[PDB]
C-alpha cells in the first residue's frame, strides 16, 4: 500500500497534480523452478 | 551432493560430428551488470546517484 | 562486559548388518540386581534381554537385517491411479485429466501413512489397455500440466503444443511408458497429515472443507489424448504405478485400522467402529 | 531489470494512463493512494512486468522483489509518502 | 535423585515429589533455527524470558465416564500472555515446548492416564458418507479447541481412525496413580518447514486418556482434576505486521 | 554528504533529502542498563527488532492560528504494536527514542517550528486560585494525551509557566521551511531511576510550536500536515505480570 | 532517469539475519529453458482417393 | 556459531581555571572560508568567536571562573520554612509539626528549579525567637519524625521519648541549632518535576490532585515543643534555613518567569500572563 506521509504541497502557478511511475525487479536472491507453459497465449488455428 | 562412486557418463558421442551430441556442459556464467546497470560513471549504493 | 546475562542428542547411530548375536549367561543368585522389573510409566520400553531372563547358549546370528529398510520397503510400483478415456462415439471429450493424488488407492496409501513426513523421488509407469483388454497401434500423448499451466480444452487444442510441458508420445503396442520424477514440493518434505488451514479468515463451524488440505502437495494434472484429427472409436484405461526411490521418512505414526472412505480426509464411521483384533470365546482359552 | 508495474490497470484507465499513479494535494490527511498484491506470477499490476512473464513459465519462485517509484512532478512540487509492505495475514490494512 | 524434580523456566518453576524420569521427544532438545536451514531474510525476534515460561490452563475434572481430552499447540497459547501477542503480530513462528501434567490422588485410588504428543494430529469427521460433498467435517472449535480443550467421541480410535494401542510410538508417559502424579515431555520443534504461522497451523496436540478408569471406594475424594502446564522453549518470531487473531 | 540522510531501525526506514544534521541529546547514545546501576534481580526482556522500529502517528494539520502540540513518551506508544503490549505486561520499562518530524511545503511558503525534547514535562493548572483545594488541575487526558496529542492554551509560557524563549536549553532543532523539512533528535534514557513504569510515568514530552507563523500567498497549498515518527532505541522490560492499560 | 536499476539490497533497507542459500539457479539457463521439443509444424498428406 | 546474527560520548571534559585568553588575528581576504554564517536549525549554537569576526589583540585573561560552580552557587543558607508555636493561653496545642517541603518559599525555590534532578547534602539551622522578638531562657525540643514514625499527639506525649528519632535540645538563649543531613531519597536523586502519577488506577478528568507529586520527596515531619510540664505563656516562631553542600545537578531547564501560586504545583494564571521583558515605546529606539 502507498499512503500519504504528509501531503503533496505545491506553490501557486504550478500544476495541481502529478504522476508517480512504479517499476519492479528482483534481487540477487531470486530463483525459479519446474518450467512449464504460460497461460497468457492462446491459439486457435495454424497461423498462415 | 552425495552420490559416491556413481560412474556417470553422458557426453560420450557416437558420431563424428559435434552437433550430433547432447546438451549441455551447462554454464554458470552471469553478467547482469550489462543489462541492469549499463552506465558510464559507476554509482555506489551508499552515495546518492546524482550530485 | 557491562551486561553479563547477555553473555546435541543422547542417541547415536550404529551400523547393523545382521541380526544380533547371543552371549552365554549362567544363573544369578543374589539381591540388588533385578533385570526383570521395569516401570513403563516413563514411556521407555523394557530393556530386559534374552540373556538376563534365562540361561542361554551362544548364537552367532547371520540372519540378514537388510530387506526391512525404508528404501526396500517402499521401492515397489503400486497403483496410484486409473484414468478412463472414452474418445468413442456419442458424447466425446477426446481427452481426460487426472489430478495427481496417490491417496486414491488404499493398498499403497496405508504404507505411506505410517509416516508423517516423506521426501522421495518417483518412477511412474503408464500401462494403457482398451476396454476389455488389447493393444492396437494407436499413438498416445501423456502430458504433465504443472500448477498454473493451462489445461487442454480439446483433443486438438493448442495446449498440446507442449513447447514447455514435458510429454510422452507412445503407441499402445509399445511397452509401457516410464519416467523419473524429482521431489517437487515447495516445502522441504511431503506431509500426509496437515493439522491446519491453508489460509487465514473465519472458518465455518458447520462445514470445514478446507481443514487438513496441505497446499504443498498440489503437483498439477496429468492429461491424456489420442494423437489424431477426427477421433478413434476405442475406449481405454491408463493405470498409473508409482515407485518410490531414494526415499527418506520421518516421525512414524500408528497404522490405520479403520476402513478408509475419502481420499483427502481421515473420515471414519462413528457407528460401526471395527475392533482391531478379532474376538474369541473367552480370555482364558488361548486358541 | 526494472519494468513498469501497471497499477492503474483498472477500467476507464484509457490506454497508456494505466501506468501512472495520480498524486494530488489531499484534504483529509493519512490517505491511501494505491495498492497491489506482491505475487509477481499473479494476475494484476505485475502482469505487465518482465519479471512477471518469466516467473509465469515456472511453477515456483523464491526471492526478494523490489519496487521502484519515480515521481514526475514539477521541480517545485514537494511531498512525502509511506510505502508499506505487510506479510500475509488480515486483508489490506485499513489505516496508516 | 530421580522421583524428585524441579523445573525452572523464566519466572516460573515447577516442583514434583513423584515423577517418572522425563521424556525428550525423538532424542532432541529445542533449539533456534540454524542459518543454513533458514529461508526468510528478515531478523527474528527472541524475547526469551517473557515468552518462555510455564503457562497453566484450567483443570479438567476426572470422572468414571470420562473419555479423555486433547489440546493443540501453539493454539492453546495464542490468546495468553506475551506469547499470545507475539504470535498475533508475526507471520512466522517457531519453538518447542515443555509439557507437564498434574493429576494426584490417594493410595486408595487407582487408574492410569495415557499422555502422548502427536505431531500433525488430524481430527476426523464421523459418518458413513463416502461423497466428499455430503461427507461431514469437524468444526473450527473442534479442530482447534483453544484453552478449553476438547473431548473424544471415540477415544479407542483416537478420533482420527487410528488405534490407541499404537499411540506408544509417539513420545509418551503414563500417570499411574500408584506410581507417579505427573508426566513431563520436552518436545522439539517439529515441522516440514523451519517457520510457520501459529494461527493457521498447530504443530501437535496433547492427549490425556483413561486407559484404565478411575476407581475409589466410597468415602474417599470424588473430585480429581487434571491440570496442564506448558512452556515454550526456544521461541522465535518473524514477519512482523498488524494483529490477526485468526 | 549532509543534507541527505537515511535512518534504518528494525523493519522500518526513513529517508530525507533535506535535513539539518542530527541532535544527540546531552551527548549520549541510548544503551542497556549496566549491571552496576541495576537493582531489580529478575532478568529483563529484550525484543530488539520487534519493539525498536519507527512508529508513525497521525498527522497534525498546520494552520495560521495553530498554537502548537505536544505528546508524551512512552505514553503515545503504549497502545500500539508489540511495544504497547510489552509495556502492559511488565512493571519496569527502560529505553531511549529516536524522534523524527516531517513538515514540508514549497519555496513560496514560510514559517518556523520549534521542536524540543523536555525531560519531566509537567503541565500546569490555569487559574488564579492559590488554595490547593479550590485550585484547578489538568485532566488525565490532558496530562497524558495519547496518540491524538494535545494543544497549548498558552504556547508562550509552554503551559508550564516557563518562557518558551529558554526552551533552547533542551535538545532541539527548528524546521525552517526554507532550509529543512525534518527535525531528528536521538534521546537517551533519562530518569532518576534505572527502570520505571511506562503507564504511570512519562519520561519526556515532544513539542512542536510555531515561533514564526505559516504564510503562503493565495493559490498555493493551504493544507500542510505535521507528521511524527518515533522509534524506541534499546528497550528493556521487567517485572512480568498480567496486563494493565492504566 | 539514468536507465540503471536500483542497486539497493535486502540488507541496507531493513535488519536481516544470516541466510546461507542453497536454492539452485541452474534450471533457468537458456540451454535448459530452450531445450524441449515443441510443435513447429503439421503436414497433411491425403494420398487417398 | 550456528546463528550469527546473535553474535560513548563525543563531548569530553576539560579543567578551566580562568577565563579564556584571546589570540591575535589579522584580516582575511579570500573565498571559501566563512566563520560568520551559521545555521541554527541544527539546534547547535554558533561557534563563531571573537577572533574570526574582527581583528583582535592578545589578551591573557586571569579573571576567575570559580565562583559560578553549582557548589558555590547553591551553598548558602536560605529560608525553607517557618513554624508557629503558640503554646500560650486559650486554645493550646503545645507543639507544632512542619512537613518538610522546601518549595514553600520562592526565593530559594527558583534556584533549585533550574534543574530537574538534584543530589545533595544539607545543613539546617533553626533560629527561634518570640512573638515580636527576644530570647528567654526556655528549653526547646526539635525532633525529626521520619515517614511511618508516630507523630506526637501532645506536649508531654510519649513520642517525645525519642529513643530512636533524632532530637535537638536547645535553649532560646543559645546560638541557633545546626545539624548535617544526608541524602535520604529512596531513588537516586531528588527530582523537582515528576510528570506522572504515584499509583495505578483510574484518574479523574475533573480534578487530578495526585498529578505531579513524587513519592521520593517525602522526608517526614519536623516537630517542636517546649520541654515542660504545665505550659509556657510565650509564642514563638522557628525559621528554618537550608544550605546545600556536596551538591550535584542534572538536566538544566528554563527559569520560571511566572509568579508562583502553590507549593507543589506549577499552576499559573491563564489570564494575566506577565511578559518576560518589559515593554518600550518602539522597536527602533534602543533606550
Ligand atoms: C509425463 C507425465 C509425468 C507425470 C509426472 C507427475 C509427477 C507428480 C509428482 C508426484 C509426487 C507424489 C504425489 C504427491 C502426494 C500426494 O498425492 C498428495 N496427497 C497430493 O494431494
Ligand atoms: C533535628 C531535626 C533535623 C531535621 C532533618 C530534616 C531532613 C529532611 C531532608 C531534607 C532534604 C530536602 C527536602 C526534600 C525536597 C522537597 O522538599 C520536596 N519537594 C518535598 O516534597
Amino acid at each position: 500500500t502507498l499512503w500519504y506521509q504528509t501531503n503533496y504541497v505545491v506553490p501557486p502557478e504550478t500544476p495541481g497534480e502529478a504522476y508517480i511511475i512504479a517499476m519492479g525487479a528482483d534481487l540477487y536472491k531470486f530463483t525459479l523452478k519446474i518450467c512449464k507453459d504460460t497461460d497468457e497465449v492462446t491459439q486457435q488455428a495454424v497461423l498462415q | 551432493a552425495t552420490g559416491g562412486s556413481t560412474i556417470n557418463f553422458t557426453n560420450i558421442n557416437y558420431y563424428k560430428d559435434s552437433y550430433a551430441a547432447s546438451a549441455t556442459r551447462q554454464d554458470f556464467t552471469q553478467d547482469p551488470k550489462k543489462f541492469t546497470q549499463p552506465v558510464l560513471d559507476s554509482i555506489r549504493e551508499l552515495s546518492a546517484p546524482l550530485n | 562486559d557491562p551486561v553479563e546475562d547477555i553473555i546435541r542428542a543422547i542417541s547415536s547411530a550404529t551400523n547393523v548388518e545382521s541380526a544380533a548375536n547371543t552371549t552365554p549367561s549362567s544363573h544369578r543368585l543374589e539381591t540388588g540386581r533385578v533385570p526383570a522389573l521395569q516401570a513403563a510409566e516413563t514411556g521407555a520400553t523394557s530393556n530386559a534381554t534374552d540373556e538376563n531372563m534365562i540361561e542361554t547358549r551362544c548364537v552367532v546370528n547371520r540372519n540378514g537385517v537388510l530387506e526391512t529398510t525404508i528404501n526396500h520397503f517402499f521401492s515397489r510400483s503400486g497403483l496410484v491411479g486409473v484414468v478412463n478415456l472414452t474418445d468413442g462415439g456419442t458424447d466425446t471429450t477426446g481427452y481426460v485429466t487426472w489430478d495427481i493424488d496417490i491417496m486414491g488407492f488404499v493398498q499403497l496409501r496405508r504404507k505411506c501413512e505410517m509416516f508423517t513426513y516423506m521426501r522421495f523421488n518417483a518412477e511412474f509407469t503408464f500401462v494403457t489397455t482398451t476396454k476389455n483388454g488389447e493393444a492396437r497401434p494407436y499413438m498416445l500423448q501423456y502430458m504433465y500440466v504443472p500448477p498454473g499451466a493451462p489445461k487442454p480444452t480439446g483433443r486438438d487444442a493448442f495446449q498440446w503444443q507442449t513447447a514447455t510441458n514435458p510429454s510422452v508420445f507412445v503407441k499402445l503396442t509399445d511397452p509401457p511408458a516410464q519416467v523419473s520424477v524429482p521431489f517437487m514440493s515447495p516445502a522441504s518434505a511431503y506431509q500426509w497429515f496437515y493439522d491446519g488451514y491453508p489460509t487465514f479468515g473465519q472458518h465455518p463451524e458447520t462445514s470445514n472443507t478446507t481443514y487438513g488440505l496441505c497446499p504443498n502437495n498440489m503437483m498439477g494434472t496429468f492429461a491424456v489424448r489420442v494423437v489424431s484429427r477426427e477421433a478413434s472409436q476405442l475406449k481405454l484405461q491408463t493405470r498409473v504405478y508409482m515407485k518410490l526411490k531414494h526415499v527418506r521418512a520421518w516421525v512414524p505414526r500408528p497404522i490405520r485400522s479403520q476402513p478408509y472412505l475419502l481420499k483427502n480426509f481421515p473420515n471414519y464411521d462413528s457407528s460401526k467402529i471395527t475392533n482391531s483384533a478379532r474376538d474369541r470365546s473367552s480370555i482364558k482359552q488361548a486358541n | 531489470v526494472e519494468t513498469i508495474l501497471e497499477v492503474n490497470n483498472t477500467t476507464e484507465a484509457t490506454g497508456l494512463t494505466r501506468l501512472l499513479i495520480p498524486v494530488s494535494s489531499q484534504n483529509k490527511a493519512d490517505e491511501l493512494c494505491a495498492a497491489f498484491m506482491v505475487d509477481p506470477g499473479r494476475i494484476g499490476p505485475w502482469q505487465s512486468t518482465l519479471v512477471g512473464q518469466i516467473c509465469r513459465y515456472y511453477t515456483q519462485w523464491s526471492g526478494s522483489l523490489k519496487v521502484t517509484f519515480m515521481f514526475t512532478g514539477s521541480f517545485m512540487a514537494t511531498g512525502k509518502m509511506l510505502v508499506a509492505y505487510s506479510p500475509p495475514g488480515s486483508a489490506q490494512p485499513a489505516n496508516r | 535423585s530421580d522421583r524428585v524434580a524441579q523445573l525452572t523456566v523464566g519466572n516460573s518453576s515447577i516442583t514434583t515429589q513423584e515423577a517418572a524420569n522425563i521424556v525428550l521427544a525423538y532424542g532432541e532438545w529445542p533449539e533456534y533455527c540454524p542459518d543454513t536451514d533458514a529461508t526468510a531474510v528478515d531478523k527474528p525476534t527472541r524475547p526469551d524470558v517473557s515468552v518462555n515460561r510455564f503457562y497453566t490452563l484450567d483443570s479438567k475434572m476426572w470422572q468414571e465416564n470420562s473419555t479423555g481430552w486433547y489440546w493443540k499447540f501453539p493454539d492453546v497459547l495464542n490468546k495468553t500472555g506475551v506469547f499470545g501477542q507475539n504470535a498475533q503480530f508475526h507471520y512466522l513462528y517457531r519453538s518447542g515446548f515443555c509439557l507437564h501434567v498434574q493429576c494426584n490422588a490417594s493410595k486408595f485410588h487407582q487408574g492410569a492416564l495415557l499422555v502422548a504428543v502427536i505431531p500433525e494430529f488430524v481430527i476426523a469427521g464421523r459418518g458413513s458418507n463416502t461423497k466428499p460433498n455430503e461427507a461431514p467435517h469437524p468444526g473450527f472449535t473442534t479442530t482447534f479447541p483453544g484453552t478449553t480443550g476438547a473431548t473424544f467421541h471415540d477415544p479407542y480410535v483416537l478420533d482420527s481412525g487410528v488405534p490407541l494401542s499404537q499411540a506408544l510410538i509417539y513420545p509418551h508417559q503414563w500417570i499411574n496413580l500408584r506410581t507417579n502424579n505427573c508426566a513431563t515431555v520436552i518436545v522439539p520443534y517439529i515441522n516440514a518447514v523451519p517457520f510457520d504461522s501459529a494461527i493457521n497451523h498447530s504443530n501437535f496436540g496433547l492427549i490425556v486418556i483413561p486407559v484404565s478408569p478411575l476407581k475409589y471406594s466410597s468415602g474417599a475424594t470424588t473430585a480429581i482434576p487434571i491440570t496442564i502446564t506448558i512452556a515454550p522453549l526456544n521461541s522465535e518470531f518473524g514477519g512482523l505486521r498488524q494483529a490477526v487473531s485468526q
